[PDB]
């Protein structure tokens, strides 16, 4: 299925499955290799089988919603803080 | 580089347990696999229920281990923080008469 | 065919010590400047390694010694050679070294 | 020496024994020809062992360390580091075994 770049996608590569944000990446694999991995034994970076390229995997961002409010006494108005995102996914 | 070990130890132990806490995700805990979906993929749910328990029971426990560590470890820092706030108040802001409290 | 020249020779297998040797990549996963630890089949360091000779001239005149034995595979096998002029090609790996089993 | 896997093949057979192969030729009348040049090689048997693998920035493994090699090598597998700081470290326990 056509590959998705810079957009949250479920995926399967060569049977490897996960969900992340696939990007272009400059880390450099030796020929025979398949995965990359991080310190945590997550699957960090994968290589596209059909067109060899080094694709990062960053699972889609998430964070705690924080409702900032004065006392409900003074107002009903809230200002929401989405923690640790770029402002798009709103 | 060893003068800062006190700080360096704090930062490490935090990043330490996190690594350990993460690596606990990859442990079977008696379940057939550490990937939560594989148990769902291979097995019909009615049995897979019992499997996922051993993951959950394992992992859910493994949090309480991590959480309890942080509580205990924070209670140390909480004690060290007061020692600073004591020095900061007495030593920096005032002049200390306490022998070898300020060094 | 099956032309044969056993030319059996005596003397003990000349041993050696593999210092740091036989470390392959036991995965395709690309890792960078990390310390990874697995328990797998390897040739352990400081090991006993037999420097064998398939053909061995010990000089008087000629005297080429064809010694290369059939060797057990055991757990796993390591191999090393120099052979500026190739005389080595492949290996016969198998079990019966005959029919009744497959042959590598 | 880092060795990449060449091909991962469906073999499905147990191989308990083997021998190498050779390339020889024929000669003609001199005081038949065989045993071209000299031939020697190295063989050693594998074994399960725990190695710590140090990749490089480019993934080229240089330093590997066996854990069971000596009582000193087993501690470096506990710190995961090739640098071992001055001090005392507790390597895996030992037991006396029954006669
Ligand atoms: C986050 O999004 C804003 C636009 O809403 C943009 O101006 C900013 O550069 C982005 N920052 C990151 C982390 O990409």
């Amino acid at each position: 299925t056509n590959l998705v770049k810079n957009k949250c996608v479920n995926f399967n590569f060569n049977g490897l499955t996960g969900t992340g944000v696939l990007t272009e990446s400059n880390k450099k694999f030796l020929p025979f290799q398949q995965f990359g991995r991080d310190i945590a034994d997550t699957t960090d970076a994968v290589r596209d089988p059909q067109t060899l390229e080094i694709l990062d995997i960053t699972p889609c961002s998430f964070g705690g919603v924080s409702v900032i409010t004065p006392g409900t006494n003074t107002s009903n108005q809230v200002a929401v803080l989405y923690q640790d995102v770029n402002c798009t996914e709103v | 580089a060893s003068a800062l070990g006190k700080l360096q130890d704090v930062v490490n132990q935090n990043a330490q347990a996190l690594n350990t806490l993460v690596k606990q995700l990859s442990s079977n805990f008696g379940a057939i696999s550490s990937v939560l979906n594989d148990i769902l993929s291979r097995l019909d749910k009615v049995e897979a229920e019992v499997q996922i328990d051993r993951l959950i029971t394992g992992r859910l426990q493994s949090l309480q281990t991590y959480v309890t560590q942080q509580l205990i470890r924070a209670a140390e820092i909480r004690a060290s923080a007061n020692l600073a706030a004591t020095k900061m108040s007495e030593c920096v802001l005032g002049q200390s008469k306490r022998v070898d409290f300020c060094g | 065919q099956c032309v044969n020249l056993t030319t059996r020779t005596q003397l003990p297998p000349a041993y050696t010590n593999s210092f740091t040797r036989g470390v392959y990549y036991p995965d395709k996963v690309f890792r960078s400047s990390v310390l990874h630890s697995t328990q797998d089949l390897f040739l352990p360091f400081f090991s006993n390694v037999t420097w064998f000779h398939a053909i061995h001239v010990s000089g008087t005149n000629g005297t080429k010694r064809f010694d290369n034995p059939v060797l057990p595979f055991n757990d796993g096998v390591y191999f090393a050679s120099t052979e500026k002029s190739n005389i080595i090609r492949g290996w016969i790996f198998g079990t019966t070294l005959d029919s009744k089993t497959q042959s590598l | 020496s880092a060795l990449e896997p060449l091909v991962d093949l469906p073999i499905g057979i147990n191989i308990t024994r083997f021998q190498t192969l050779l390339a020889l030729h024929r000669s003609y009348l001199t005081p038949s020809g065989w045993t071209a040049g000299a031939a020697a090689y190295y063989v050693g048997y594998l074994q399960p062992r725990t190695f710590l693998l140090k990749y490089n920035e480019n993934g080229t493994i240089t330093d590997a360390v066996d854990c069971a090699l000596d009582p000193l090598s087993e501690t470096k597998c506990t710190l995961k580091s090739f640098t071992v700081e001055k001090g005392i470290y507790q390597t895996s326990n030992f037991r006396v075994q029954p006669t």
